[PDB]
């Protein structure tokens, strides 16, 4: 005496199913990436040309010290 | 006392490898969605040790026509050179202390690759002689590469002294100055220890298992400890080279815990990128290594040669 329940879409429709492609692009121009690494070289040679002239000074130093000690 | 020494080194390294294949199923596991070894002890902490011992209790074989004297002595050679390789690194004292360290350790992965080849040869299996012989390739593509950004990336430490790298990234890490080059040494590093994406000699997916292919049990997880102990200390050796760590002669620990969570670091980027990309073909290798690695390492030698020349920033110590 009751209505015919079968397995049914809801009333209207189901929502939107996506189904095309993603993949945003998310990067950065090429430009700037090699400006960073660039700046980032000039940088660390600036560093190790100050570390390396101390570290010579500093050998002149002991080197001194053992010609001071040899007779 | 020196003995202690020795073994204090050998052994935690033994026990850091075991445990470091456990943490490679767990990143694994959980770059797939999965959770990996959790049921042998807490977190599977137990794991490694049961490998240990189903291996070591298993019965190994002989094959019926392979040759059982280079047979036997491959494995050996692999895991002693694998022990041997860590006795120079400053950590930040070496176990041994020595001018050329650099050059040492340059020789014996050399003489590395000599396991690989002569068990894939006594093996006498079609598998294993392709395992080798891409061994052979391997080496060929990756060797002149490697030792000559070494020699580029040594140009500003003045010596060939493990030790002495400390003192050269005292206040800046070598990778600010040398970042290309590094990238290149990372990948021959990858291609130097047989990692994915150029996991060749043992290749699961086309040779089954490759060179070790006829082994079993015992000889067979001896080789899986050298290779593993290999990655750990290449990657050791990459973070004194280019992350240089403070070093304070009154507070050595303090290096050695940032030089250990350095090297850390290290191997799980190594295992991410296992987890990440698909397998070369080992004739590409070769084109990448040949093609396009060794141009630029040209030039960058020759461009690191001029650089302290020009700035007047020659190192000490001739
Ligand atoms: C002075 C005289 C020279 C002394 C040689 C030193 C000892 C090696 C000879 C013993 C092995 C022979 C055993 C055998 O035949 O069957 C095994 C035996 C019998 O089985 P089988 O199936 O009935 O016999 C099969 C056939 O008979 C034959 O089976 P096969 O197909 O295996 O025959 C080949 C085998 C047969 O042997 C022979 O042909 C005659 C032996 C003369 C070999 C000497 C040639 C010179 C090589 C260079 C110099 C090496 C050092 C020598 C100097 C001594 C001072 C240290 O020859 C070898 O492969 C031995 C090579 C030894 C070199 C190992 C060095 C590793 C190099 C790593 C790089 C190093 C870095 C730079 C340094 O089975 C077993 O007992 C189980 C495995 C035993 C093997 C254990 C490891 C082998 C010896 C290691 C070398 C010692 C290094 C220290
Ligand atoms: C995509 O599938 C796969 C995986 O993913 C699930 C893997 O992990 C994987 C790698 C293999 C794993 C299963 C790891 C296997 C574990 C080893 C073979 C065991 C080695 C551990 C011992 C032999 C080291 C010794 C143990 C001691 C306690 C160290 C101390 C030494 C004493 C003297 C003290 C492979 C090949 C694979 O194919
Ligand atoms: C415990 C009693 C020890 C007996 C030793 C006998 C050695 C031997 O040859 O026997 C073969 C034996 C097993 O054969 P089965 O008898 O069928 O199995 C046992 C069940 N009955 O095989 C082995 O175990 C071989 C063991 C190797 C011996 C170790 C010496 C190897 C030397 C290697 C030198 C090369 C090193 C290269 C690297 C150095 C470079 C810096
Ligand atoms: C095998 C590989 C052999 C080469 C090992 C390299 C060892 C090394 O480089 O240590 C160098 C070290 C110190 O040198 P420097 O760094 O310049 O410092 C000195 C100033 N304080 O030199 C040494 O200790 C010399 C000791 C002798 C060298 C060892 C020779 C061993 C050669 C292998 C023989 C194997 C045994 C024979 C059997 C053959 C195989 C079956
Ligand atoms: C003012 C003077 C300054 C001096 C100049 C400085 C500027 C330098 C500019 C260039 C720098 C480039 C450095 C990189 C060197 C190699 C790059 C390269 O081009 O190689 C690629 C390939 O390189 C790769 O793809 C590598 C493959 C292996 C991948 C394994 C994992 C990737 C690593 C991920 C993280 C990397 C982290 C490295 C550093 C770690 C810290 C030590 C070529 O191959 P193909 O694209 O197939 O083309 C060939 C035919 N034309």
């Amino acid at each position: 005496a009751s209505k015919v329940k079968q397995d049914m879409p809801p009333p209207g429709g189901y929502g939107p199913i996506d189904y095309k492609r993603n993949l945003p692009r998310r990067g950065l121009s090429g430009y700037s990436m090699f400006a960073v690494g660039i700046g980032t070289l000039l940088f660390g040679y600036w560093s190790m040309m100050k570390w390396n002239r101390e570290r010579r000074r500093l050998q002149i130093e002991d080197f001194e010290a053992r010609i001071a000690l040899m007779p | 006392m020196f003995m202690i020494n020795i073994l204090s080194l050998i052994i935690p390294i033994l026990l850091a490898v075991a445990f470091l294949t456990l943490v490679e199923r767990k990143v694994l596991g959980y770059m797939q969605l999965r959770k990996g070894p959790n049921v042998v002890g807490p977190y599977g902490l137990l794991q490694p040790i049961a490998d240990a011992l189903k291996l070591f209790t298993k019965e190994p074989l002989r094959p019926a026509t392979s040759s059982i004297s280079m047979f036997i002595i491959a494995p050996i050679l692999a895991l002693s050179l694998a022990l041997t390789m860590w006795v120079p690194l400053p950590m930040p004292y070496p176990l041994i202390n020595m001018n050329l360290g650099v050059l040492f350790m340059l020789a014996m992965s050399s003489l590395a690759v000599y396991s690989i080849l002569w068990s894939g040869w006594a093996s006498n299996s079609k598998y294993a002689l392709i395992g080798a012989l891409r061994a052979v390739a391997q080496t060929i593509s990756y060797e002149v590469t490697l030792a000559i950004i070494l020699l580029s990336v040594l140009l500003m430490n003045g010596s060939y002294t493990l030790s002495t790298l400390i003192t050269t990234q005292e206040h800046i890490w070598m990778i600010f100055t040398s970042w290309p080059l590094a990238m290149m040494w990372f990948i021959s590093t990858l291609a130097e220890t047989n990692r994915a994406p150029f996991d060749l000699t043992e290749g699961e997916s086309e040779l089954v298992s490759g060179f070790n292919v006829e082994y079993a049990a015992g000889p067979f997880a001896m080789f899986f400890m050298a290779e593993y102990a290999n990655i750990i200390m290449m990657n050791a050796f990459t973070a004194i080279l280019f992350l240089g760590a403070s070093h304070d002669p009154h507070t050595p620990e303090l290096y050695t815990i940032n030089f250990v969570l350095k090297t850390l670091a290290l191997t799980i980027t190594f295992l991410w990128i296992r987890a990440s990309y698909p397998r070369f073909r080992y004739d590409q290798l070769m084109h990448l290594l040949w093609k396009s690695f060794l141009p630029l390492t040209l030039a960058l030698c020759m461009w690191h040669i001029s650089l302290p020349i020009m700035t007047a920033s020659i190192p000490p110590q001739s």
